[PDB]
């Protein structure tokens, strides 16, 4: 009866995930991890997806503004300890399931991208970033830490005075704001596309195929 | 005669009780089976849904 948590659509042979959190600003909860992840493992089996696209139906007000850890820290002042390292196991989970994904997976930045949203793009090769992308990992001052994979995914990927982690360090310590241009400039966006062609895009993405006897992996 | 009475009779009270016992095997199967195929399954998560509207 509720809207669900995350909307899962068929884009020809592309299949779209789109957050639909957005009065949380699209915050990632166990259930919504436990539904991406399951099925991304339905998808990977089939022979009829070739893409996956990961998006918001918030856009340009947000991608996802990072974990539910507000949840989480109720579940510490109760002592509901199981249920909050079962919100992790479900995210860490899902952000190794991206990282190590055999079809492509296209994550569309078109909007606030912080904390868990960073999670479900850094691990893409194609994360697309646009005007309205505000890349940050705000945790320090949360008292949490970089989470989702950034400390092996930042000091691999950032462009620019990161010869030895040094951006990394920068940008995970500091809680740092990249917006735009700048995000794809540093390495955390892998191309940056207008979000007003991101419906061309997606369209795109679903008609395209794998010529003659290639597999989409 | 009497024997042919005797095992008629019982013929038809014994095939009441077989066809009642039938039935309710028939009613418990057709049950289970029903349950199997509203069990959901994990390929049903490829299965589009519009549950809300």
């Amino acid at each position: 009866t509720d809207a669900p948590p995350v909307l899962f659509t068929v884009q020809d042979t592309a299949r779209v995930i789109t957050l639909n959190r957005p009065k949380k600003l699209n915050a990632l909860n166990a259930e919504m991890s436990e539904s991406m992840f399951k099925t991304l493992n339905e998808y990977a089996k089939s022979d009829t997806t070739n893409l996956v696209i990961l998006k918001s139906s918030n856009r340009p007000r947000s991608f996802c503004a990072g974990g539910d850890v507000a949840t989480v820290a109720i579940f510490n002042f109760n002592k509901e300890f199981a249920k909050s390292i079962k919100f992790f196991t479900d995210e860490y989970s899902l952000n190794f399931q991206i990282a190590t994904y055999l079809k492509p997976i296209v994550t569309f930045m078109d909007g606030i991208t912080m904390g868990g949203g960073v999670g479900l793009s850094i691990h893409t090769p194609f994360r697309i970033a646009t005007e309205n992308t505000k890349w940050a990992m705000p945790e320090m001052d949360i008292g949490f830490f970089p989470d989702v994979g950034s400390t092996f995914a930042l000091p691999r990927i950032v462009t620019l005075a990161n010869s030895n982690s040094q951006m990394a360090l920068y940008l995970c310590l500091t809680g740092e704001v990249v917006t735009g241009a700048d995000a794809y400039m540093l390495g955390l966006a892998s191309h940056y596309v207008s979000s007003e062609n991101l419906d061309a895009l997606q369209k795109r993405l679903g008609e395209i195929s794998p010529p003659f006897n290639n597999d989409p992996q | 005669l009497i024997e042919a009475f005797r095992k008629e009779e019982a013929r038809l009270l014994h095939k009441h009780e077989y066809l009642q016992k039938r039935t309710k095997e028939l009613e418990k199967a057709k049950e289970l089976e029903l349950e199997k195929l509203n069990k959901e399954k994990s390929s049903d998560l490829t299965i589009m849904t519009l549950d809300k509207m």
